RNA sequence: GUAGGGGAGCGUUCAGUCCGCGGAGAAGCCAUACCGGAAGGAGUGGUGGAGCCGACUGAAGUGCGGAUGCCGGCAUGAGUAACGAUAAAAGAAGUGAGAAUCUUCUUCGCCGUAAGGACAAGGGUUCCUGGGGAAGGGUCGUCCGCCCAGGGAAAGUCGGGACCUAAGGUGAGGCCGAACGGCGCAGCCGAUGGACAGCAGGUCAAGAUUCCUGCACCGAUCAUGUGGAGUGAUGGAGGG
RNA sequence: CGAGCUGGAGAUACGCUUUGACUCGGGGAUGUCCGAAUGGGGAAACCCACCUCGUAAGAGGUAUCCGCAAGGAUGGGAACUCAGGGAACUGAAACAUCUCAGUACCUGAAGGAGAAGAAAGAGAAUUCGAUUCCGUUAGUAGCGGCGAGCGAACCCGGAUCAGCCCAAUCAAGCCGAAGUGGCUGGAAAGCUACACCUCAGAAGGUGAGAGUCCUGUAGGCGAACGAGAGGUCGUUGUUCGUGAAACGAUGACUGAAUCCGCGCGGACCACCGCGCAAGGCUAAAUACUCCCAGUGACCGAUAGCGCAUAGUACCGUGAGGG
C-alpha cells in the first residue's frame, strides 16, 4: 500500500528548496533538495548521513570498501523555511505576476 | 404450424374407473394423468409468387370460403 | 497390462477441441460456463 | 520538430522517409544483437518519429479530404 | 517493408564459417515466405541470390522463478549468393 | 443421584458508556507455594514490542476429549523392511575439497530375430558445447535424461498441402420436427489408400535423398530457331 | 497539474522534460491472427484463393436471411423478466389421485429492466372505475383418498399515475484557519508551561497517541472538450382434485346475431344490475446487481470469496473438480 497514497501523491516542496528536519534525530537542519520522490513520498536532504558497505562486487573494485553517503527521507519531517524565522514554517499560496503562482508563510516569500 | 396461427399445442389426459352413478355413485376415483399432443394435415396452395406447404383443416375451410390473404 | 490413456493428437483435438466444442449447443454452453470459472484452460485447443 | 517538420512535407517523401527510418532502425537492431548498442534510446526515438510520420500522413490525408 | 522482415543476424561458429564461405544467415519473421525473404535481401543488399533455405525453431521454454515461460519462436534463414558477392556490413565480424 | 424441570451465577468476543493504563512498555506467552463455594480471578518475577485491563448495559458464530469427526503438525512401529530381476565384476591411471560409484586403460562377464539398427505414434529441448551440485538419482556422486547459459534443425524431387477419392463427417435449395433440433441429392471435408520429378559420396561438438562436391530429373514463363494448321472441356470412351 | 520522469520490477546503461513532460480528465487516429467469423477450407488462432485499384510495397471486397434501395438481423450478458418444455427424490409416517412444484433443469426472445395496460372488468353499494407494487382483509371465504395438506378476492389504507391511435447539474482540478518552549525517549504527535484556529475536532501518513507538520476536512471556486363469439368431444387455469360446474383457455369437429342487437352476474329461468369481444402502442411506480460508491454491536490468515489472490499448482480423455 503506497506511501503517497494518503498524501495524494503530492510533493508540497521541490528539487532545489532548502529544508529543515522537523521530527527525528536530525531535529532542525538545513539542506538543499537533492532528490524528491513524490509517489513513495521520499526525499534527500544534504544532512542525514550514513555509512554503507557495498559488499564484495569485484567490478568495480576487487575488495568491497565502504561509503559515507546519505539515506533518503520522508516528506513529513521535511520542512520548508521562512527566510526571516527559518523554522517550523507552514505555507500559503499567493500570486506574483501574471499567472506565476507562489508561496509565502505569514510573511512572504520563498 | 397451421395457416393462420402456429399450432401443435396441448394437453394432458386423465380417465377414471367406478365412474357413473346415482348422479354421484359413491364418487369417482381416478387412476391416470399423463400427456398427449395434437395436429392437423397437409395442403399445397399459393401466395405472392409460388408456394406449396402445410395447411390445417380449419384453414382448409377458412380458405375454401375465401382468401384471408393466401389463395389456392 | 496396457492402459486407458493412449494419446492421439488427432483424436484429442477432433474430440475435445474448439471447432468441435462449438459445433454443438451444449459445447457452447460448456465454453461460456467454463469462461465464467476463469479457466485459463478453456479447451484442449488451448494446450 | 514534432508538429512543424512533418505537415510541411509531402507524402511521396513520407513513403521513403518511413523507408529510411526503418533502414536505420534495422541496422540499429543488427548492431544491438551484435553488440553493444550504446545508445538504446535512439531506437525508441526512431519508433516515436515513425509513429509521428504515420499519424501525420493519416490525419492529413483525411483532413485534406474535406 | 523491405527491412522490417530481417529481424536480426545469426551468431555462432557455424554462421561465421558459412559467412567465410559466402553463405549468410539471419533470424527472420515467422509469418514470412522464401520469396519474401529473397525479395528482401536482394533489395536491401543489392545481391544475386541463387540459393536459399529456412527453418522455424521453437523457443527454449525457461523459468525465472515460479514462472515457466516459453520464448518467442523464430525462423532461421540461410542464403547463398553467386560469384563471391560477400555482404559488407557483416564482413568485419 | 440417571433421563428431566427449576434456581444463582463463572469465562469469550463484538458494542454503548464511564474509571483509566501503556515505549521507565500493551496484548499474547512462560514459571509459581496467593485468593474466591465453583466455574474463575489477583500479586510479583522473565518474555514481548503497541496496544489494553476494570464497572454497567446490550447483542452473540459464546466455553469440546470424544462424533472410525475436519486441517496441521509431530510421535510409535525403527535405525526395523526394502534399495526394483542372481547379465559379474577386477586391478591400474586420472581428477577433486571429498571417489566402490565420474573420466581414461587393460581384461572379465551378459544380449546378439537383441538387450543391435532404422521408422511411426507420443513426448518437447530431454540433442550438441561449456559450466554447475540445492533438490530429482532408491547409496555415492566431482556424474546425469536434473540446474544455468549458449548453440543445433535448412529440400522444386523424401512426407503432408498447393491434386484425388473410402468409411465417416458434412452439406444452399429439399424432406421433417413442442424449441434447441433430426434427416438429407448433387458439392465439399476426410488417408489408413490412388497419384508423383535424385541418385552417389563428403562433413559441424550437434543437420542431411535438405548443406557442400560430382553427374541427373520434373513443371512452369520467355527467347532464337524446326513452326507452318490445328488446340482438344464442366460432357463421351478407354485406362487407372 | 507544475517537477520530475523512464509500468509493476525492487536492474544497469540509454535518455526525456519549465517551448511544460510524468500523472489526470476528453476526444481522435493505428489495432496482426483466432473467435457471430463472415471469400473457401480447417483439428480456433491455421491453409489455399478469386476480383478491383497500385509501379510495387499495399488497400478494399468476396456468409446468410428481411428488403427497391437505404437499412436491419447473426454472437455475448452474473442474476432480474417473459415464453415453449417440464422432473424426481420428498410428504401423506406404505402408495396411485395428491403433495412436493409449474419448483430444478432445457430451451426461445428481450431489455436496462421486463411483464402487464386503457374493462363484453370487478362486483352488490343501482358503488369502483387500465395495469404492475406494498400493506391489509386472511389462514377468512373455500379446495382435498374432506386425508396430508392447499388457500383467494371484493372493500379499506399507501406507491405511482396516461391514457393515445385505427378497420366499413455530475465528470479532471484549484484555494483553503490556527504552537512553541522546556521534559522522558532510539525517536514526540505523548508529559508539561503558556499559546492561537474552528463553518475546519471525519480520517489517514510522520521514528509512540499531532484540531494548529503533511495530505485533508467546513467552505469557496471549478474548465476549451465531457456527461444529463356460441356449442360438442379430450383437457386445463385461477381456492376449482368432474363436484350442481359458471367463465376463460385451446386440439379436433361445428364457425350465430351487429343495436327492437351482443357478453357476464358460478348449473339452469324470468326479472334486474355491471358491461361494448373479433385491431395495436404506452412512461411511471416493481425485480435483479457482473460493476461504482458509502456505511457495519461483519471477518482478520483453519476466519473472510476458492484465492491477502489463482480457477493457478495439482487430479481428470472429458464434462469437471481444485
Ligand atoms: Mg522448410
Ligand atoms: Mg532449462
Ligand atoms: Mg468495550
Ligand atoms: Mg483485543
Ligand atoms: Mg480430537
Ligand atoms: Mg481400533
Ligand atoms: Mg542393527
Ligand atoms: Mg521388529
Ligand atoms: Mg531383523
Ligand atoms: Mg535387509
Ligand atoms: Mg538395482
Ligand atoms: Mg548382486
Ligand atoms: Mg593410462
Ligand atoms: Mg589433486
Ligand atoms: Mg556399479
Ligand atoms: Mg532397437
Ligand atoms: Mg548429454
Ligand atoms: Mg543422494
Ligand atoms: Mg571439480
Ligand atoms: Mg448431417
Ligand atoms: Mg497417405
Ligand atoms: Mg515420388
Ligand atoms: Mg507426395
Ligand atoms: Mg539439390
Ligand atoms: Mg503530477
Ligand atoms: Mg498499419
Ligand atoms: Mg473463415
Ligand atoms: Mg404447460
Ligand atoms: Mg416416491
Ligand atoms: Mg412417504
Ligand atoms: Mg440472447
Ligand atoms: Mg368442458
Ligand atoms: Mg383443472
Ligand atoms: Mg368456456
Ligand atoms: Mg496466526
Ligand atoms: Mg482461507
Amino acid at each position: 500500500p503506497s506511501a503517497g497514497s494518503h498524501h495524494n501523491d503530492k510533493l508540497h516542496f521541490k528539487k532545489g528548496d532548502t529544508v529543515i528536519v522537523l521530527s527525528g534525530k536530525h531535529k532542525g537542519q538545513t539542506g538543499k533538495v537533492l532528490l524528491a520522490l513524490p509517489r513513495d513520498q521520499k526525499v534527500v536532504v544534504e544532512g542525514v548521513n550514513v555509512i554503507t558497505k557495498n559488499v564484495k562486487p569485484s567490478m568495480t573494485n576487487p575488495q568491497g570498501g565502504q561509503e559515507q553517503r546519505e539515506l533518503a527521507l520522508h516528506a513529513s519531517k521535511v520542512a520548508l523555511v521562512d527566510p526571516e524565522t527559518g523554522k517550523a514554517t507552514r505555507v500559503r499560496k499567493q500570486i506574483v505576476d501574471g499567472k506565476k503562482v507562489r508561496v509565502a508563510v505569514a510573511s512572504g516569500k520563498t | 404450424t397451421g395457416k393462420k396461427n402456429l399450432v401443435v399445442n396441448s394437453v394432458i389426459r386423465r380417465g377414471k374407473a367406478r365412474a357413473d352413478g346415482g348422479v354421484g355413485r359413491k364418487t369417482t376415483g381416478i387412476t391416470k394423468r399423463v400427456q398427449r399432443a395434437n395436429l392437423h394435415k397437409k395442403a399445397i396452395r399459393e401466395n405472392g409468387q409460388v408456394k406449396t406447404v402445410w395447411l390445417s383443416a380449419n384453414a382448409i375451410r377458412t380458405l375454401s370460403k375465401g382468401p384471408y390473404k393466401g389463395i389456392e | 497390462m496396457k492402459r486407458t490413456y493412449q494419446p492421439n493428437n488427432r483424436k484429442r483435438a477432433k474430440t475435445h477441441g474448439f471447432r468441435a466444442r462449438m459445433k454443438t449447443k451444449s459445447g457452447r454452453n460448456i465454453l461460456a460456463r467454463r469462461r465464467a470459472k476463469g479457466r485459463h484452460q478453456l479447451t484442449v485447443s488451448d494446450e | 520538430m514534432k508538429p512543424s517538420e512533418m505537415r510541411n512535407l509531402q507524402a511521396t517523401d513520407f513513403a521513403k522517409e518511413i523507408d529510411a527510418r526503418k533502414k536505420e532502425l534495422m541496422e540499429l537492431r543488427f548492431q544491438a544483437a551484435a553488440g553493444q548498442l550504446a545508445q538504446p534510446h535512439r531506437v525508441r526515438q526512431l519508433r516515436r518519429e515513425v509513429a509521428q510520420l504515420n499519424t501525420v500522413k493519416a490525419e492529413l490525408a483525411r483532413k485534406g479530404e474535406q | 517493408s523491405h527491412y522490417d522482415i530481417l529481424q536480426a543476424p545469426v551468431i555462432s561458429e557455424k554462421a561465421y564459417s558459412a559467412m567465410e564461405r559466402g553463405v549468410y544467415s539471419f533470424w527472420v519473421s515467422p509469418k514470412a515466405t522464401k520469396t519474401e525473404i529473397k525479395d528482401a535481401i536482394q533489395q536491401a543488399f543489392g545481391v544475386r541470390v541463387i540459393g536459399i533455405s529456412t527453418m522455424n525453431v521453437p523457443g527454449k521454454r525457461k523459468r525465472v522463478g515460479r514462472f515457466i515461460g516459453q520464448r518467442n519462436d523464430r525462423k532461421k534463414a540461410i542464403v547463398r549468393l553467386a560469384e563471391g558477392q560477400s555482404i559488407e556490413a557483416l564482413a568485419g565480424q
